[PDB]
């Protein structure tokens, strides 16, 4: 747990990321507002086939 | 014996699930060399009668 007594060191160069790490270059579900019903319908249509291809093939 | 292109997605035991209520109470006359079909469980699967010990009419 970060306590206020604990000192925070910010010394060093700005380094690059690991290649497997994600960023804000791509967009998630939080960046979209006002269309909750339609986003729910698209989730119902799209997620269950794509997330579980072998299960839905079975 | 089952046939591969109809069991590509299904798994587990097929005996009690399919074959046990199939031959129940109907007194089905089968023969070595015939292929029958069983529906149920959101899939239809076929079985070839491969080997029987007695006479083929039984």
């Amino acid at each position: 747990i970060v306590a206020p007594d604990t000192v925070i060191h910010c010394e060093g160069e700005p380094i690059k990321r690991e290649d497997e790490e994600e960023s804000l270059n791509e967009v998630g579900y939080d960046d979209i507002g006002g269309c909750r019903k339609q986003l729910a319908q698209i989730k119902e249509m799209v997620e269950l086939p794509l997330r579980h291809p072998a299960l839905f093939k079975a | 014996l089952p046939i591969d292109d109809t069991v590509e997605g299904i798994t587990g035991n097929l005996f009690e699930v399919y074959l046990k209520p199939y031959f129940l109470e109907a007194y089905r006359p089968i023969r070595k060399g015939d292929i029958f079909l069983v529906r149920g469980g959101m899939r239809a699967v076929e079985f070839k009668v491969v080997e029987t010990d007695p006479s083929p009419y039984c």
